[PDB]
């Protein structure tokens, strides 16, 4: 059934699973027209498909051409997402296919279930967790590949860099969701925290800076402070 | 006009014959039902006074044989039986008519209700949904499960309605996932009408039989089937103009006949609100929408 805080450790067991987040699939800017009407302009999007145990991220770039001449784009985007996740599963060797796919938004359940009819033993589940995967486009290297794309493309990343050499998956996921929540809540301040110190760099082959164990503790504290700070600003507390 | 005689009535029981019903007292001199209109299927149904558990009954057509009811004190129910000796069947019935021990099927002449509820229902199709080939009549009760219910347990005692499942490979062509899920026309017209039922009349017949089993026995799987068959049509963008015309008449008389006090359990809010107000066919069911809004405005 649904995935929540009671079964949170299930994310890090040895059953292959993927999170699918469709927030950034259909992305638009809204603007006035010459006649004073309003029009949307789509920009490139992405499906965020993540293995929370290993950090493997399957980033399918959704190029604006897929919307050309299509109607009801917000509805179509869910079905396109499900089509692409199903195609990914079919592309994976049997021993790599997930046993569960957890969608971050309940409107993805029926599209994904219908596209995965051929896989009756893959469970399609919602979650009660509020996950900040919409902020993936605040990770500079992910945003850059999406916006530079001129055609549909799949790009593979490890969203944990090399952290699993030193920490468990549970801790890596907790660090990831804290970083993404902070970038979602105050992007400018989060990036300031992550880069403020020029002597800590992002390796060419990484997404995040090369912090020591002690520096990650400091960074995580500053991210928690940011989130609390913004909550106080928001609610006047 | 034909006659369903009763050897006796040893236990107090409410007897239904189609949409009519009457109460028989324990050991009352009741010996059956006369003047049953030829040309339709019929259903004779029972609810025991001392145990309202198991509504049960028999679908039959007097054109196919001579049928009588005898209470079985071992199995504790009124059983339908076929009399193969015609001359004896006429004489015992005659005697019971002469002694005026039969109720008359109380049909008003202006009244087309039963025809309107059974227009497409044929005995031969009932006997394929309800499988007991040694009898010409079909037993149904409140607790019988459907084949689809059993898939989600005695297969001999099941209702073999046609399985409808909107999230199944049968309903969804590979490569047409969104199309077929949002517009069930493929599933309705190719899989169900052209493929399985062969024509709209057989589809309607099963829909009407499902409703009648839901209404007369409180059979829950029959209610599920009735709503699924409605939903499949209403959720199709492309339906032969005439078929929605006929759907509206069928549903109007079903809603008209439903007991007002059973609406909470016999009507699915989601299906009806979707069919009348959101579906492709939201504007094609004018008569049904009008009776639903005037009779059950709470459901909506
Ligand atoms: C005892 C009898 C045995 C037989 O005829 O094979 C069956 C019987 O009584 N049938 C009825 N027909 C009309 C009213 S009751």
């Amino acid at each position: 059934g649904a995935m929540n805080s009671s079964n949170y450790a299930e994310l890090f067991n040895n059953d292959i699973k993927l999170f699918v987040d469709d927030t950034n699939v259909y992305r638009v800017t809204v603007h006035k027209t010459f006649e004073g009407n309003v029009a949307t302009k789509a920009i490139n999007g992405c499906i965020f498909t993540l293995n929370p145990k290993t950090g493997h991220l399957f980033l399918k770039i959704i190029h604006t051409s897929v919307w050309a001449g299509q109607k009801r784009l917000s509805q179509l985007a869910k079905w396109k997402t499900a089509e692409e996740v199903s195609a990914l599963v079919r592309s994976l060797p049997k021993e790599e296919q997930p046993k569960q796919i957890i969608v971050t938004r309940k409107a993805m359940l029926d599209p994904l279930e219908v596209h995965m009819l051929d896989f009756p033993n893959i469970a399609i589940r919602p979650t009660e967790l509020r996950l900040p995967f919409s902020a993936a486009m605040s990770i500079d290297k992910l945003s850059d590949v999406v916006m530079k794309a001129t055609e549909p493309q799949m790009v593979l990343f490890n969203i944990y860099d090399d952290w699993l050499d030193r920490i468990s998956s549970y801790t890596a996921f907790s660090r990831l969701t804290l970083l993404l929540r902070a970038l979602k809540t105050n992007e400018e301040s989060a990036k300031m925290i992550l880069l403020s110190d020029p002597t800590i760099t992002i390796k060419s082959y990484h997404l995040w800076p090369s912090f020591t164990d002690e520096q990650w503790i400091t960074i995580e504290s500053q991210m928690r402070d940011l989130i609390l700070t913004e909550y106080g600003r928001k609610y006047n507390v | 006009m034909n006659t369903v005689p009763f050897t006796s009535a040893p236990i107090e029981v409410t007897i239904g014959i189609d949409q009519y019903s009457f109460n028989v007292k324990e050991n009352q001199p009741f010996h059956g039902i006369k003047d049953i209109p030829i040309g339709h299927v019929h259903v004779i149904h029972f609810q025991h006074a001392d145990n309202s558990s198991m509504r049960y009954g028999y679908w039959f057509d007097c054109r196919m044989g001579n049928f009588y009811i005898q209470y079985d004190p071992k199995d504790g129910l009124y059983k339908m039986m076929e009399e193969r000796d015609g001359a004896k069947f006429e004489n015992i019935v005659h005697n019971f008519k002469e002694r005026q021990m039969m109720v008359s099927y109380p049909k008003i002449d202006e009244d087309d209700t039963w025809y309107n509820l059974t227009e497409f229902v044929q005995m031969d199709k009932i006997r394929k949904i309800v499988r007991k080939d040694e009898n010409q009549f079909s037993y149904v009760d409140s607790s019988m499960t459907t084949v689809q219910e059993n898939e989600l347990s005695d297969p001999a005692h099941s209702l073999n309605y046609t399985v409808i499942n909107f999230k199944s490979r049968e309903a969804i062509r590979p490569g047409h996932e969104m199309e077929d899920f949002l517009d069930k026309s493929y599933y309705l017209n190719t899989v169900m009408l052209q493929g399985i039922f062969k024509n709209s009349s057989n589809y309607f017949g099963e829909l009407q039989f499902a409703f009648l089993n839901a209404m007369f026995f409180g059979n829950y799987g029959s209610s599920l089937q009735w709503h699924a068959m409605i939903e499949l049509i209403c959720s199709s963008a492309t339906v032969p103009k005439h078929m929605l015309d006929k759907l509206d008449e069928i549903l109007y008389y079903q809603i008209k006949t439903l007991p007002e006090q059973y609406s909470d359990i016999l009507l699915n809010e989601r299906v009806w609100n979707i069919c009348l107000y959101s579906s492709f066919q939201k504007n094609s069911l004018h008569n049904t929408e009008k009776i639903m809004e005037n009779k059950y405005p709470e459901l909506l």
